[PDB]
DNA sequence: TTTTTTTTTTT
């Protein structure tokens, strides 16, 4: 069973073709992926146990059945077809090998008992995990007559006292040393079935994971991932004093794989490095996108090619998407300085909002969706809550800083009583929490951005009254936003007309990976700077804002648009990759900002 | 003696006729043997009325004994299986058998069973709660020596066990007087298990008692198939809990069938005859329905012809991923004693899943979904509320107009994206909530008057008044004639309890709560053809309530009624697509629906 | 059988 695998292993390494695309025929897929491990570090091979299906079917048997007599195995037939490399670098831990499945496996629901201790993949959403907890794998005793030292093994997976000194022999003198002996890591997380997957009318359940030594801190609360592992089940003991155990055992997941890179969503900013791993025939690409003339309103066109017209929202919301450049203020001791983009949303209803929410929270990567009357105002910011066991208070995150980078869509935002919404007044213009309970007094961050959407008061755009008056949101927080897009519903026949022969086409029935990689790139490898002649129409651009805003009576303008301008500004600029803002990047960008009011 | 009893199962076992298995007399249990010898089926529902039909005594002392005679019969069925085609004779079961109740028995309450019927089956109804989630629990423990190189088992039976530390064979004793043996979760076997609890339908309890509980072991197969807030019947033993004199008691299931309908649950047999398909290939089928819904009614032709829609539903869209809901949402605002909280009382019990809430008598948390803490942990959970448990189904919500204003804008969530997005303190994630709800309401001040419009004598944001598809508008004006009509019908509703025989008679309910659910799976499409008259009708609306002095808030939403309540008509004909004589009636039912006003 | 924090029904 042990010899009959790695050499029938091997082989699968070695002599394997796909008819696929990896990192946008070079046979040695996993001889290549084995030659990247030695150009660097990371001694871990990411094997997918479904070209194992292809290239054999009776290891595939073998591998998620007895998945624990086995990657050993795995690993050992690895070491060998490392004799290319052995001489040129010798890294020191040893090589890797971790199965998975590009697709989920079974649901939290349907996890039988003829699954026990074999492969299995799952999804959720980690809800919080816990601090390192040691774990002993060499013990190491000594006696007290003879103060000899030996160093037991725990094999099965237990550890036995030897009970005899080698030279002494009183037949029990050898304690166990605890300081001197061998630990590892073992972390606990929490998983959540995805609101997608489960049955009519039920709650989600969790499932306790187990990481270990290597990937004991690579998952964070609020991510979404593909958990791989072995399904084991460990009896417990009614008392901690006799053995008699019970006989409804208690089950968990010792994880060997995490996979948070889902097709759909934009790069998260774990693939940072992974940018500089893009092909050199893929920056030409882009270069070459980012200079026609309209690059700007061909990529804001492609968003969510389901809404009819509204041009300029999609604008807005494509700008969110950039930000403004990352300033170093340290020296300056203002602080630090916002660089995302707060978007507010109002008109009267039909008017599709809570559809660019929808779309929106679908297509950022690390986001929430939220909505009025089911959030309260510390689940958005952070919660304490008597830990269960330890009976003690502990600190948790709500949702505006679960997303920490990406969008926090809140939706129905005028229906929030007037106490949990001043509590947006921290997060969303300093990008900080200061909390100062019972036993806490910390101060988190995050880097968030919110995207909001409400009614007019009495629902119904009257435009009798003024427009600081259908809004009723106060100035010190209308002042935090600055893009307030008012939509509104003209009755033009022209355009109900248009619409409609739009909206039916839905009942019959640019590419992606070019946003999807133009995004991480211009988050890479962009730092748009100031010029002179920009910022001598930036305070013009200020000066009469002012005399503007000031007699109509619609929305005042204080220093913080100044700010604002410039976030848009630069924003602006990187989305042609100009990596310098000049005249029109504000003109754009000011143009953006009056002719939403409007 | 019990040596006999074994053949004399083995006998009806082997001899068993049946007629109605539509062919000839063939062996209901005869077939069964087989499957469960090829290992194709895991459970042998021994029916007790076929046992008291040549033998009315074994059924007599097995409802009396029932736990000797459950193991006689899983040894005759061991005997039988091998002669059709380890060491200890469980761990080679792979089958487990159980006793449907014998129809002479009544089904008691909770209340009933009392010490009298200790160790009997029983059977009893009542509604679930708390239900577990499937755990492996243990039934043959299997260790090994790995000194010896053996094999060890061990049968558990109490809800504890103590382990072995011996290995007991004398021979790896003798030869060396020590040796450990291991617990392995291998070469043993588990078994699926779950917890739950049952309570007392609150309305077969003293005017003013509480309401007692038990609780129900289910395992084996039997698992999964309840819900928590359900009506179910069960049959199983009722036996003490082992481990002074006094015992807490424990239902061990055999049986589980759910009751929901108030009779049944006949999925199985709810196939159509081609004697129905008769009646639904009529010409108008539809309309035999429409007249079919709570005949004791007179009058109210239309109302019943949408609510045959409500509960069939349209079809919902998914096109570059922007959902589109395909539910329709009904009001019913009215002047007093129309007879609206009869029509909502008739459509609760017509439908599979259903929910019955007041306005005055619900909180905006009860409806949508609560987080509740426990005094015994301190821990908070979710509970679901009436929208979620009736999630595939209908809610209904009568006094819509005395709900009070902050709980009901916690329906523009489930109305419109059909989620509930919580974010307290415990929790945050999005419920599954695709119920269509029908609500009903009084105008002003209890009565329509006609010097104030609509839209004041209403009085509902428009952004809500928006969501219901079908805001219908019913009147009573005094009417020397038809009023005789009505009190002539209402008069013999007294004498006979039942309606007058028109030309035809409504179908039984059994019946049409299976001709709806044929006809909702259908799916039919739109045709290209259509979309220019459609669209003129829309264009027609949004210039009529645009030139008129009392007509409501109609918008883009507007639009997908037309089309979803057309695709609705499409699936009653059981076409599969849609046709130009269903938009017609549609534009029929939105202008049918406020013309009482003139 | 005590504080402190957080949610929901009630006067
Ligand atoms: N311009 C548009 N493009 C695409 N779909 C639209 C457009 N306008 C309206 N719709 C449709 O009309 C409906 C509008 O619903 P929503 O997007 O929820 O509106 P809303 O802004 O959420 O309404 P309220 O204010 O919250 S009740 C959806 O079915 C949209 O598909
Ligand atoms: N057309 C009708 N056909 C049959 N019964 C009717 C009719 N009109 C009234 N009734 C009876 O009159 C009573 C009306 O009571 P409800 O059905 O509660 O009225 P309602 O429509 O709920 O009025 P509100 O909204 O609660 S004041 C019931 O006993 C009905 O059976
Ligand atoms: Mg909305
Ligand atoms: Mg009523
Ligand atoms: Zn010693
Ligand atoms: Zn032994």
């Amino acid at each position: 069973n042990v010899a009959a695998c790695k050499e029938n292993f091997q082989r699968f390494l070695q002599r394997f073709i796909d008819p696929l695309a990896k990192e946008e025929i070079t046979e040695p897929l996993y001889m290549q992926r084995l030659g990247e491990i030695n150009v660097i570090g990371e001694p871990f091979l990411n094997v997918n146990c479904e070209h194992i299906k292809s290239f054999d079917k009776n290891l595939y048997r073998q591998l998620i059945s007895y998945p624990q007599e086995v990657i050993p195995t795995f690993d050992m037939a690895v070491n060998e077809i490392f004799f290319d490399r052995y001489p040129d670098s010798i890294l020191e831990h040893q090589i890797q090998v971790r199965p998975f499945n590009a697709l989920k496996t079974k649901n939290m629901r349907n996890l039988n008992p003829e699954d026990i201790d074999q492969l299995i993949t799952i999804s959720g959403m980690v809800i919080r995990t816990s601090q390192l907890i040691p774990e002993m794998q060499e013990a190491f005793f000594q006696c007290q007559v003879c103060a000899h030292t030996t160093r037991v093994e725990m094999d099965r997976g237990r550890i036995a006292e030897p009970s005899v000194c080698g030279r002494c022999h009183t037949t029990h003198s050898m304690a166990l040393i605890h300081n001197r002996s061998l630990f590892s890591d073992k972390q606990m997380i929490k998983l959540q079935e995805s609101p997608e997957d489960m049955p009519a009318g039920q709650t989600p359940h969790t499932v306790i994971l187990f990481a270990h030594n290597d990937l004991v801190d690579k998952v964070q609360p609020g991510d979404r991932v593909n958990v791989t592992g072995i399904y084991r089940a460990v009896p417990i003991r009614v008392n901690p004093r006799v053995s008699n155990v019970k006989s409804v055992y208690k089950t968990h997941i010792d994880v060997i794989h995490y996979r948070k890179t889902d097709a759909k969503r934009l790069h998260g900013l774990d693939e940072e490095a992974e940018q500089k791993l893009f092909s050199e025939k893929r920056v030409e690409l882009l270069k070459e996108l980012s200079r026609k003339p309209d690059i700007y309103e061909r990529l804001a066109s492609a968003l969510a090619p389901s809404i009819y017209e509204h041009e300029d929202i999609k604008k807005g919301i494509l700008l969110q998407l950039f930000g403004g450049t990352r300033k170093d203020f340290s020296h300056t001791g203002r602080g630090k300085f916002r660089a995302e983009i707060n978007i507010l949303l109002c008109g009267d209803p039909g008017t599709s909002k809570s559809q660019l929410l929808q779309y929106v929270y679908n297509l950022v990567p690390r986001g929430q969706y939220t909505s009025g009357k089911g959030s309260s105002a510390v689940g958005l910011t952070a919660y304490v809550m008597k830990d269960p066991e330890t009976r003690q208070l502990v600190l948790q995150t709500g949702a505006l800083v679960l997303s920490d980078n990406g969008i926090c869509c809140i939706d129905e935002f005028d229906k929030m009583n007037e106490s949990t919404r001043s509590v947006l007044h921290e997060v969303m213009e300093q990008q900080t929490l200061s909390i100062a309970k019972a036993g806490i007094i910390c101060q988190l961050n995050a880097r968030t951005s919110v995207l909001a959407a409400a009614n007019p008061i009495e629902s119904q755009w009257n435009p009798k009254k003024t427009t600081i008056e259908n809004i009723q949101l106060p100035h010190t927080l209308l002042s935090r936003f600055d893009l307030i897009f008012l939509l509104l519903d003209p009755q033009d026949e022209a355009y109900d007309r248009r619409l409609a022969h739009h909206l039916v086409a839905l009942y019959y029935q640019l590419d992606m990976a070019v946003l999807k990689d133009y995004i991480a790139y211009a988050h890479s490898t962009i730092m748009p700077r100031l010029s002179e002649e920009a910022s001598q129409a930036l305070i013009e651009a200020y000066v009469d804002m002012r005399k503007i805003g000031s007699s109509r009576g619609m929305v005042s303008a204080y220093p913080r648009q100044l700010e604002s301008l410039i976030r848009l500004a630069e924003a602006h600029a990187k989305v042609r990759l100009s990596n310098k803002v000049e005249a029109i990047d504000v003109e754009e960008a000011k143009r953006l900002h009056r002719e939403a009011l409007k | 003696d019990y040596a006999l009893e074994k053949e004399k199962v083995k006998k009806f076992l082997q001899e068993f006729y049946q007629d109605d298995e539509l062919g000839k007399k063939q062996f209901k249990y005869g077939n069964q043997l087989v499957r469960l010898a090829h290992r194709e089926q895991v459970a042998l529902y021994v029916d007790l009325d076929d046992v008291a039909e040549d033998d009315p005594e074994l059924v007599d002392s097995i409802c009396e004994n029932a736990r000797r005679y459950a193991k006689l019969f899983a040894d005759a069925v061991q005997e039988l299986l091998p002669q059709y085609k380890q060491y200890p004779a469980e761990l080679m079961r792979r089958f487990e058998l159980y006793f449907q109740g014998p129809s002479s028995n009544k089904p008691r309450v909770i209340r009933e069973v009392r010490a009298d019927s200790v160790g009997k089956l029983v059977t009893v109804r009542g509604i679930v709660t708390r239900v577990s989630e499937v755990k492996p629990k243990m039934v043959v423990a299997t260790y090994t020596c790995d000194q010896c190189g053996a094999e060890t088992y061990q049968p558990i039976q109490s809800p504890t066990f103590m382990p072995l530390i011996m290995c007991p064979s004398q021979e790896c004793q003798t030869n060396r007087s020590g040796g450990r043996l291991y617990l392995q979760t291998r070469g043993s076997r588990f078994i699926k298990f779950q917890e739950m609890k049952m309570q007392e339908h609150s309305d077969q309890v003293p005017v003013g008692n509480i309401p007692r509980s038990i609780t129900v072991l289910v395992e084996g197969e039997n698992t999964r198939i309840a819900q928590p807030g359900d009506h179910v019947s069960v049959t199983g033993i009722f036996l003490p809990i082992l481990r002074g004199l006094l015992s807490e008691t424990y239902l061990e299931a055999h049986r589980i069938v759910k009751m929901n309908k108030s009779e049944d649950d006949e999925s199985g047999a709810g196939e159509l005859t081609r004697e129905e398909l008769r009646q639904i290939a009529e010409e108008d089928f539809y309309e035999k329905l429409a007249a079919s819904i709570a005949p004791e009614i007179y009058g109210h032709e239309d109302v019943k012809k949408a609510l045959l829609l409500l509960l069939v539903g349209g079809v919902d869209q998914s096109p570059r991923g922007m959902k589109i809901r395909g539910n329709i949402n009904i009001c019913l605002m009215g002047d007093p004693g129309v007879a609206k909280s009869q029509l909502l009382s008739y459509i609760d019990r017509l439908a599979p899943r259903s929910q019955y809430t007041t306005g005055r008598g619900s909180s905006g948390v009860g409806l949508t979904a609560a987080v509740l803490r426990d005094s015994v942990s301190g821990e908070l959970t979710l509970e679901g509320g009436a929208l979620v448990l009736a999630d595939q189904g209908v809610c209904c919500i009568d006094e819509f107009d005395k709900m009070a204003e902050a709980d009901r804008t916690a329906i523009h969530e489930v109305m419109e994206q059909q989620t509930i997005s919580i974010a307290k303190a415990g929790i945050l994630t999005t419920l599954n909530a695709r119920c269509s709800i029908l609500a009903a309401a009084n105008p002003a001040y209890g009565r329509y008057n006609p010097r104030r419009s609509l839209e004041q004598n209403i009085q509902l944001p428009a952004a809500l008044l928006s969501r219901f598809d079908l805001l219908w508008l019913i009147q009573d004006r005094p009417d020397r004639d038809n009023d005789l009509r009505l009190a002539q019908h209402i008069t013999y509703v007294h004498q006979h309890s039942r309606q007058p025989p028109s030309q035809f008679e409504p179908l039984d309910m059994k019946l049409m709560r299976r001709y709806i659910a044929m006809c909702r799976e259908k799916q039919p499409m739109v045709p290209e053809s259509l979309a220019d008259y459609i669209t003129a009708a829309y264009v027609e609306m949004r210039r009529e309530a645009w030139a008129s002095k009392d007509a409501t808030y109609t918008s883009a939403r507007t639009l997908l009624a037309i089309l979803r309540l057309s695709t609705a008509l499409a699936r009653l004909r059981m076409v599969d697509v849609v046709e130009k004589e269903d938009v017609n009636e549609a534009i029929r039912l939105m202008e049918m629906s406020k013309d009482s006003l003139l």
